[PDB]
């Protein structure tokens, strides 16, 4: 039971329940000290520091404080402002640094003692590009909230150079979370295609706005680059006709995945939820999952390095540490199957960019996997039930044809009667009698209706589109 | 919807439903007729003190210096600002209140004075 | 002990020193424009640099005067887009069918 310590820091509420990242951090070490599949002769202790939000100074103090105790590898907090200094300290004293959020990568930082399990936004964005290309859209529209969003989606932003696209940009107001002005601007804009970028809380809180504005109509097809799309309580929506597509790194096919899910729920829904928020309460979150999977990867790396000790490194002693040199190597070399399956590290910059994300969509029953993807082999979408479940083209033997008309004074009239009548029998005129004769001569199953256009249907030179009869046809 | 406020040295004009939200889809022309030699003093009573950072459409209150939709444009106002007071001797103010298909507001309250 | 500081150029070296100074009250000067984090409570810093939330507005003005209907942006490294975001949002109202390389 080799004693060893893991630098743990967590920007924290400074009130209320335990830190989500931190509760995950404890869960993993517990599982470590139960199962002997890992570290039979090793049992891992740890140290907890909690520092303020976005306060690099305060951070560095606690970082050094733990290095006084000595640990194996600090697990820096979720924010750039602190991440950067912690990273600098970790290499300045040679100890590995593990990270869990994408941050702004500094332009030319040469230090080489850190990784970051979160998959890079460049590659994510590239997959987004592929997916958009697959639907072959023309006028997508982007919406972020923090400027840092522009930095992440750059690879999408430059795309107007190569393919044929068109792309505005709008920014959520920083405060008031009130897209009513914004969404109204979108509705008058008629921007059917939306990408989002937001912590999924805002995603849920804005979908309700969209529904209240009545945007929820089968015409729009939302896409949410935020990864934990599966936590979304999509229930009031799955009957509205839209499709939401957002990638899931957390591979849920594994049995162990779900098992750990429910146990996490037992000790996490132990922390009471927020019923308003629109979430499947008591569920994994990508960060929490990642902070978990990181513990195993560090475990693997240490599992072959028994010569580890824990030197009480003094920051103000500016000489580095010793064992990290090959230790960081081992970590970099790791390959693992955790809650998100394959995990690797690109040697070039020590950042994970190789991975297997799983496209999903709003299934009318909920949120279900409808394909996969990777950086290497591009969109591998399983075209199943595209035209037939058997995969052989077939046509419903009985007809279910619909007919759409325009009220025309001699041709199509609403059946004038004080008492109501509905179905495909509420109309009368010339075209109605003609349709009746079509039925009498061929035995149709027609349905009569109007188009919201209610005209001949017209070419839309604003986008080359058509309207009404032409669009529906 | 419109209110004849003619031949009043002063009188009160406001969005219909002034205390509550102004109605939607409303297009009501409001007419100020001042006799010759009279100077028009519009007094506008704002209901809400905050500065909008955006001048957007869907909802506008027009001011015209002479017959509406026809005369030179004075301004198109929106937001939660009270516009500054308007002094013209053109003797005719021709005002329209608009409304969009959703998202109404606190309405507006106005006063006209003639000299 | 001092009464002021003249500080560094990179983003990194900058914000660390800024956090340190505001941790003790000491004023801090800046030159290089950098990325203000949107959720920092810090108070004890200044930066003389003509801030880009204005240069962007002005560049927009100049664009509007020259009346271009097509324009292409060319930057150098990431932080450029942050610096220019007030520009990028332009097509929301006007017509500037622009690209980016
Ligand atoms: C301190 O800085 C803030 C942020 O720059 C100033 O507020 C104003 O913020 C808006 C943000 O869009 C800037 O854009 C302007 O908005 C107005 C109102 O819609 C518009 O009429 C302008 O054409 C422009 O789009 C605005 O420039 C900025 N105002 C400034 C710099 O004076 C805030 O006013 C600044 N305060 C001081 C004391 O300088
Ligand atoms: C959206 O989902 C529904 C149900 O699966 C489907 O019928 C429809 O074709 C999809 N596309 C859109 C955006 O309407
Ligand atoms: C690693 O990073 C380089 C950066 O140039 C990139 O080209 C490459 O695709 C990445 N993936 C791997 C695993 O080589
Ligand atoms: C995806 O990859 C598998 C690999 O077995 C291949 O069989 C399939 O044809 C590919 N394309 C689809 C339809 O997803």
């Amino acid at each position: 039971t080799h004693v060893l310590r893991f630098g743990g820091i967590f920007e924290y509420v400074e009130s209320g329940p335990m830190g989500a990242e931190e509760l995950a951090f404890r869960f993993a070490v517990n599982t470590i000290n139960r199962n002997r599949t890992l570290l039979p002769n090793t049992t891992l202790t740890y140290d907890t520091q909690k520092i303020n939000l976005y306060d690099s100074f305060e951070a560095s103090k606690k970082a050094c404080d733990q290095l006084s105790l000595g640990v194996a590898a600090i697990l820096g907090p979720s924010h750039s402002s602190s991440a950067n200094a912690v990273q600098s300290i970790c290499n300045a004293l040679g100890v590995p640094h593990i990270q869990t959020r994408w941050k702004h990568q500094v332009s030319d930082n040469k230090d080489s003692f850190y990784v970051s399990l979160y998959p890079d936004f460049s590659s994510l964005s590239r997959a987004i590009l592929d997916l958009v290309q697959f639907f072959k859209w023309k006028t997508v529209t982007v919406v972020y909230d923090d400027s840092t969003g522009l930095i992440r989606l750059q690879e999408l932003i430059k795309a107007p150079s190569r393919y044929n696209l068109r792309l505005k940009i709008r920014q959520l107001p920083a405060d008031t979370k009130d897209a009513k002005p914004l969404l109204k601007e979108m509705k008058r804009g008629k921007e059917f295609h939306v990408i989002f970028d937001c912590s999924h809380e805002m995603a849920a809180g804005i979908l309700k706005q969209a529904l209240a504005m009545g945007m929820m109509t089968e015409y729009y097809h939302y896409i949410f680059t935020t990864l934990d799309l599966f936590a979304l309580d999509v229930e009031p929506y799955r009957y509205s006709g839209v499709n939401m597509t957002g990638f899931r790194i957390l591979n849920t096919e594994n049995t162990q995945v779900s098992s750990i899910i429910e146990k996490w729920s037992m000790e996490r829904l132990q922390a009471p939820p927020k019923p308003d928020s629109g979430l499947l309460d008591g569920f994994m979150t990508t960060d929490a999952a990642l902070m978990y999977d990181a513990v195993h990867v560090v475990s693997v790396a240490v599992q072959q390095f028994p010569q580890m000790t824990v030197s009480s490194l003094q920051c103000n002693r500016h000489k580095p540490w010793r064992f990290g040199t090959r230790f960081m190597s081992l970590i970099k070399e790791a390959h693992w199957e955790g809650l998100t399956g394959r995990i690797t590290f690109n040697k070039t910059n020590g950042l994970r960019t190789d991975f297997d994300l799983d496209v999903i969509s709003l299934k009318e029953e909920g949120l279900e996997k409808i394909g996969t993807w990777d950086p290497a082999s591009g969109l591998n979408m399983t075209e199943s039930q595209k035209g037939k479940p058997a995969n052989i083209t077939d046509s419903l033997s009985n007809r279910s044809l619909i007919v759409t008309t325009i009220l025309e004074e001699p041709y199509v009239l609403f059946k004038k009667s004080d008492k109501p009548l509905y179905g495909n029998d509420r109309f009368e005129g010339y075209c109605i009698d003609l349709l009746r004769e079509l039925s009498t001569i061929l035995g149709f199953t027609y349905e009569i209706r109007l188009v919201e256009d209610g005209k001949y249907g017209a070419q839309d030179d604003v986008n080359g589109q058509w309207n009404g009869m032409v669009r529906e046809l | 919807c419109g209110i004849w406020v003619r031949t009043s040295n002063g009188g009160h004009f406001a969005s219909p439903n002034y205390p509550d939200s102004y109605p939607p889809n409303k297009e009501c022309i409001y007419i100020l007729e001042a006799a010759p030699r009279q100077r028009i003093e519009l007094t506008f009573d704002e209901r809400y003190y905050i500065e909008p950072s955006f001048e957007c459409r869907f909802d506008h209150l027009e001011v015209r210096d002479g017959p509406f939709g026809f005369s030179p444009l004075i301004d198109r106002y929106c937001g939660m600002k009270s516009p500054a007071l308007i002094r013209s001797t053109g003797r005719f103010m021709w005002i329209k209140f608009s409304s969009d298909e959703e998202l109404e507001g606190l309405g507006f309250r106005a006063k006209y004075s003639f000299i």
